[PDB]
């Protein structure tokens, strides 16, 4: 949207919790970015039926380090650029996705 | 501050290499193009800028590296322009940055040595991927060989060599560009590098997008459904790339000359 404040946006890789792939990669804008707007969306991306949807939460895999962050922050772009990721869209960003219940 | 460079060595090698492998798919396209080009006008002469993405993404091997699949393309593409002798080939790189790597007036593909000092130019680890600076630098380029030319009409063309991966929101901010490089008749074709050996949900086929609703409801696109440049073909394999490139070309040009 504006040039002035655009926040661009990454894409994810999501993982289950033995290490393997579950959808395709999608892109996400930064302005969405929430841990309940990427636990929608996981849904949806599996074809679940909204009543059906799995609450999930992600620990996020830091490009370039061997180094996982378990709780997820208020600003996702913030995290990942003071990790010495510059500019995320240019890597894909593993999720782990850790279903709630 | 210059940018790195491979080995010279290790640039001679991968050009020899490369000119092995793609021989017969460049005498292919070559024959091709002299059919699609050498009618419709070559008393006309051409100016072809190839532009290769720099950036780190065609590094991603979970895309079984784009950027192998570019630097063999460059190679057989250079050289199947090179024996048609119909005009200026040059070579620019982008990124962050965008450098000329061959100027429209340097020597001809005819020698490794020319070919090897493009090569080692090329290290695919730039953190990012400004089309948009690409197509400002390229229109004012070839605007500036206009000039030069008028004061001592070629067709110019620009291919572009990248697996098309920018953020989405800048498919939007190229729109302007591209009604710029057409206005000034300057056709640009993007050759999209998607090699088949991706992993499975890596291919830019694949690649999904999340718009989220005023509800909150996430809705899925593909990434492609907004990709800017009307003139494009996707690559899975090297061997792809004679046949659709001059489909495209021979088609536009079957229209264009009505
Ligand atoms: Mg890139």
């Amino acid at each position: 949207h504006p040039m002035a404040t655009d926040l661009g946006s990454f894409k994810a890789n999501f993982i289950d919790s033995d290490g393997n792939q579950m959808t395709d990669v999608v892109e996400i804008n930064f302005a969405d970015a929430t841990e309940k707007n990427i636990s929608n969306l996981l849904n949806t991306l599996l074809g679940r039926d909204r009543e059906e949807f799995t609450p999930y939460r992600f620990r996020i895999h830091i490009p370039g380090k061997d180094l996982i962050i378990d709780q997820y922050p208020n600003d996702l772009l913030s995290l990942l650029q003071k990790h010495g990721v510059t500019n995320p869209f240019e890597t894909t960003i593993t999720l782990s996705a850790e279903p709630q219940a | 501050l210059k940018r790195p460079l491979r080995d010279y060595g290790e640039a001679l090698e991968m050009w020899s290499t490369f000119q092995t492998k793609t021989q017969a798919l460049s005498q292919s396209l070559s024959s091709q193009l002299r059919l699609i080009l050498t009618g419709s006008g070559i008393k006309r002469a051409y100016q072809i800028l190839l532009c290769v993405d720099d950036s780190s993404s065609m590094s991603d091997d979970n895309r079984s590296t784009a950027g192998n699949l570019a630097l063999e393309s460059l190679v057989m593409v250079a050289r199947a322009l090179t024996v048609l002798e119909a005009g200026q080939i040059g070579v620019m790189g982008f990124g962050t940055d965008v450098f000329v790597a061959h100027a429209l007036t340097d020597p001809p593909f005819t020698s490794q040595d020319a070919g090897a000092r493009v090569l080692q130019q090329f290290t695919f680890r730039q953190d990012s991927t400004d089309m948009v600076l690409l197509l400002r630098r390229t229109i004012d380029h070839f605007r500036e060989a206009r000039l030069i030319q008028a004061s001592s009409d070629l067709w110019q063309l620009a291919l572009i060599l990248s697996d098309g991966l920018v953020q989405s929101r800048d498919h939007a901010r190229l729109r302007p560009l591209l009604r710029e490089a057409m206005e000034q008749r300057v056709m640009v074709v993007f050759i999209v590098m998607d090699d088949a050996r991706s992993r499975k949900g890596h291919s830019v086929l694949e690649l999904k997008e999340a718009r989220f609703g005023p509800d909150g409801v996430p809705v899925i696109h593909r990434y492609l459904d907004s990709f800017p440049f009307p003139y494009y073909l996707i690559v899975h394999h090297l061997e792809d790339l004679p046949g659709a490139l001059a489909a495209l070309l021979r088609t536009w040009f079957a229209e264009v000359n009505s």
